[PDB]
This record gives structure tokens, C-alpha cells and sequence, in this order.
RNA sequence: GGUUGCUCGACUGUGAGAGGACCUACCCACUGUGGAAACACCACAGGAACUUCCAACCUUCGGGUGGCGAGGUAGGGCAGAAGAGUGACC
């Protein structure tokens, strides 16, 4: 039978220089076989804590793990900035070895409203056929933002996609991709093409837009 | 220290498959380690695969590839090896390399990761990206970039100006069309002035497809 | 013929709480620390306790020293001994 790590919370947000706890369960007896890690996005884990308790060589002091029977908790006592990271328990008490599902972190700051252009389809690409309308929100936070496309002042709804940066961990702020995609016949219909931002750090919604055709 | 882990022999894999993925060690003799095989499908977590033990050449296996997958060490070539066979899609993942520390260092910790190699069971083949540019506009600092329309599969690499120009990029995560391609976008900020004077190209390479392109990115042409 | 000493002894024994600690070698084990060591291989320390014992060594005979894997397989130790003798004595 494998014995499970139930790690909680999935995700926590929290102010710079709070403390923050992170939980860990051990369906079975693991004695202190547990060891926390801190991965970055894109970058491969590092080691924080080896024997529930121990902090790993070089690692700061801020950090530390403890047990209490089968909950394993480590505990940063300040949060600085860097430690933006998805952070996991692992049980190594017995084979298979189990990993919690892992706990991402946010940083917190003031507000800062989004910077906001809007890229028109390039050249080459219309020639192609594909015409990819392009709408950017630059550092900005919090990262909780609704665009809107408006083609002609007609709302669109099922034709953008966005994705979105991590926390750059030295701003602590986001940007945001919404890409509006037609056929060069849907968009050749059409004068306006709009992109309606709503932040919270901006009191009214902020319109950038551009016609078809303008030099 | 020069304690390394280099992964390869990952990419794009039909289902029903096999690859070997390698594990080369650098700073230290893996044959005084235990040698341990961990993956992380995209934006999911840390899943344990297997492990090899010294001195004993024991091997335990996740239950999810029991049987599918095999692991094993060369200590002459200093190399772990991972033999998978009749791949899943959801085998999918990053692939990482990981030494289990010494006792007395750092417990059953592992100490030593790599950058791990991807992992991509698809049928679906692989396509190069279309490269467009996103011209900047008025209205001190403006913005421009670069989109990487419809290719397969991950990863590309964008860099301006050959990773001359680094500050103020932001290289969005690919979402996945509807296609099934990827398409993302890299954008930079900079201040108006330079639009006149300053060369800016996009750096774009997709090793899967081996296709390199760069897109000199410039302003309103009228 | 008793009786009883003396010697060679087939062979059986080593008895577990109201009572079992003899030695050695191989194998096979059980438990923890350590060996760049989660298992395997290695070295080492240990077989709950209180007790029981001295087959072992030392003694001034007061007592002391040392000693437990109830695992096998063999060689011995110690205890009997059926049988052989063999005396003394009646």
C-alpha cells in the first residue's frame, strides 16, 4: 500500500515578511524520512529541509521543517520576495516515494494598474490568410483582470486566448497576452478592433484600439 | 563544486513507444549514490519513477510504469540510464535526474537535480513556427515584439538581439490552439527614441522542428 | 556368588521457573549502530527481565573471574552407563 502525502494549501498568497506554514500528512509512519523542496517555475527543485527538521547546507535561515507525529510543517518566519515558489513535502520512508501535490506562493505588494497596448496583425501573416490580433497588459498587480474584445463595438466571446507571466520575483507584478484570432474574410469586416482591460488599479476601464488601415 | 546532472534522449515519442532517457554525472562518482528518476507533467506536480541503489543495483518503480519502465547504471560511463517502453500519452513530462545526498549531508534528501529532459507522447507531428512581428505605435516608452504562431511541440526559445537586449522581456507561456499547436508571444518594452536607430530581432528557435529564425522587428513602416 | 574399589566401555544423556547456562568449527539465522550503504554484501555491538547454573577458570574455601541465537551439522567436554574386566574383602 503506498503511503500518501496530503499537502495543503495548494496555493497561499501573503505579504512580504509574514510567516507562512506549509502542511504535510503522511497517511502512514514515516518516523522524519521527509524532506521539503523549493522549486521555481521552469527550474529544477533545491532542497530545504532532509530530516523533517534539518535545514540543508546553505539554505537560510528563515526556513525550517518540524514533525509532530505523521504532520510534517515547514515554516518561513519572513517572506522575502524571492521565495516565489511551488513548494513540496516528499516521503522517503519507504519505496515507492511519495510527493505531495505541492503548495505555489505569491508575493504581495501595492497595486499597480496595467500598461496596456494593442498590436494590429502583421503584414506577413495576413498574406497567409491568419490574422492574430494581439492585446497587452504589462506589470501589473493583482493579477485578477478581465479583457474584453470589442470588433466594431461588437463584444466577442469564444475567439481570445491569454496566458500570463509568473510573478516576476524582483517586481513582484504580471502581464497578460490576449490574443483575438480570425480568418483574414472576419477580418477584413471590420474598422475597430478594441481590447477593454478592467483592473483594479485602473478606475475606469482603459480602451486602446486602432482602425483597419491606418498608416 | 562541480556536483552535475545532464538529462537526454527526451522529444517528441508516438504512443506505444520506447525511449531511453541518460543521466550523465559530472562532480561526483554515482556509484557511492542512490540515483533516482523523478517527472512533472506540464504544470502538474513532482511524480516519484525510479531508483537504483548502491552497491546492490536494486530497482523500485512507481507503480504507474511497473513493468514499462526500466532503470539501471553504467558506473565506467558514470551514467544512469531509463528504458521506457509502450508509452501513454500521460507519460508526457519532464524527465529530471536526481542524486539522493550522502547520509551524513543531508539524509534521504535528494541534493543534486538536473535540468530534466521533455517528454512528449503525441502522435500528432512536429511543425516549425511561423514567425510575425508586432510592430510598436506612438504613445515615453512604447512596446514591440514577436509571435511564434502554430508549432509543435514544445519548447522554442526566443532571445532579442542575439540575448543582447534582456531587460524588459516578457516571453509568454504557449498556450495550446485549438489546432493543436502552440502559438506564444515575446514582447519588450523600450523607450520611443530608440525606434529610429536601434535594430530590434527576435531570436526564435525550435529544436524539435531544427528551425531557427530571426525576425528583425521595426516600427509602422509608413 | 555377594559386596566393593580399580581400569577398557556399546551406547544414552545434557533435562527451561516447582528449574536448562560445557567447548569448538561450519552453515543458517534474529536485533540495532557503522561502512559514500533505506534492500543486498561487510565489520561490530547485542538476543526482554528477574532468576536458575558453573559443564569452565582462580581461591586464602570467605568468595572471585568469565559466560545465553534455546537455529541446525559435525568433532570433542561433563554425566551416566548395558557389557568387558579386575582386585580387595566376606
Amino acid at each position: 500500500s503506498d503511503i500518501q502525502m496530503t499537502q495543503s494549501p495548494s496555493s497561499l498568497s501573503a505579504s512580504v515578511g509574514d510567516r507562512v506554514t506549509i502542511t504535510c500528512r503522511a497517511s502512514q509512519s514515516v518516523s522524519s524520512a521527509v524532506a521539503w523542496y523549493q522549486q521555481k517555475p521552469g527550474k529544477a527543485p533545491k532542497l530545504l529541509i532532509y530530516s523533517a527538521s534539518s535545514l540543508y547546507s546553505g539554505v537560510p535561515s528563515r526556513f525550517s521543517g518540524s514533525r509532530s507525529g505523521t504532520d510534517f510543517t515547514l515554516t518561513i518566519s519572513s517572506l522575502q520576495p524571492e521565495d516565489f515558489a511551488t513548494y513540496y513535502c516528499q516521503q522517503s520512508y519507504s519505496f515507492p516515494s511519495t510527493f505531495g501535490q505541492g503548495t505555489k506562493v505569491e508575493i504581495k505588494r501595492t497595486v499597480a494598474a496595467p500598461s496596456v497596448f494593442i498590436f494590429p496583425p502583421s503584414d506577413e501573416q495576413l498574406k497567409s490568410g491568419t490574422a492574430s490580433v494581439v492585446c497587452l497588459l504589462n506589470n501589473f498587480y493583482p493579477r485578477e483582470a478581465k479583457v474584453q474584445w470589442k470588433v466594431d463595438n461588437a463584444l466577442q466571446s469564444g475567439n481570445s486566448q491569454e496566458s500570463v507571466t509568473e510573478q516576476d520575483s524582483k517586481d513582484s507584478t504580471y502581464s497578460l497576452s490576449s490574443t483575438l484570432t480570425l480568418s483574414k474574410a472576419d477580418y477584413e469586416k471590420h474598422k475597430v478592433y478594441a481590447c477593454e482591460v478592467t483592473h483594479q488599479g485602473l478606475s475606469s476601464p482603459v480602451t486602446k484600439s486602432f482602425n483597419r488601415g491606418e498608416c | 563544486s562541480e556536483v552535475q546532472l545532464v538529462e537526454s534522449g527526451g522529444g517528441l515519442v508516438q504512443p506505444g513507444g520506447s525511449l531511453r532517457l541518460s543521466c550523465a554525472a559530472s562532480g561526483f562518482y554515482i556509484s557511492y549514490s542512490s540515483i533516482h528518476w523523478v517527472r512533472q507533467a506540464p504544470g502538474k506536480g513532482l511524480e516519484w519513477v525510479a531508483s537504483i541503489s548502491p552497491y546492490s543495483g536494486s530497482t523500485y518503480y512507481a507503480d504507474s510504469v511497473k513493468g514499462r519502465f526500466t532503470i539501471s547504471a553504467d558506473t565506467s560511463k558514470n551514467t544512469a540510464y531509463l528504458q521506457m517502453n509502450s508509452l501513454r500519452a500521460e507519460d508526457t513530462a519532464v524527465y529530471y535526474c536526481a542524486r539522493q545526498g550522502y547520509r551524513r549531508r543531508s539524509g534521504r534528501g535528494f541534493d543534486y537535480w538536473g535540468q530534466g529532459t521533455l517528454v512528449t507522447v503525441s502522435s500528432a507531428s512536429t511543425k516549425g513556427p511561423s514567425v510575425f512581428p508586432l510592430a510598436p505605435s506612438s504613445k515615453g516608452t512604447a512596446a514591440l515584439g514577436c509571435l511564434v504562431k502554430d508549432y509543435f511541440p514544445e519548447p522554442v526559445t526566443v532571445s532579442w538581439n542575439s540575448g543582447a537586449l534582456t531587460s524588459g522581456v516578457h516571453t509568454f507561456p504557449a498556450v495550446l490552439q485549438s489546432s493543436g499547436l502552440y502559438s506564444l508571444s515575446s514582447v519588450v518594452t523600450v523607450p520611443s527614441s530608440s525606434l529610429g536607430t536601434q535594430t530590434y530581432i527576435c531570436n526564435v528557435n525550435h529544436k524539435p522542428s531544427n528551425t531557427k529564425v530571426d525576425k528583425k522587428v521595426e516600427p509602422k513602416s509608413c
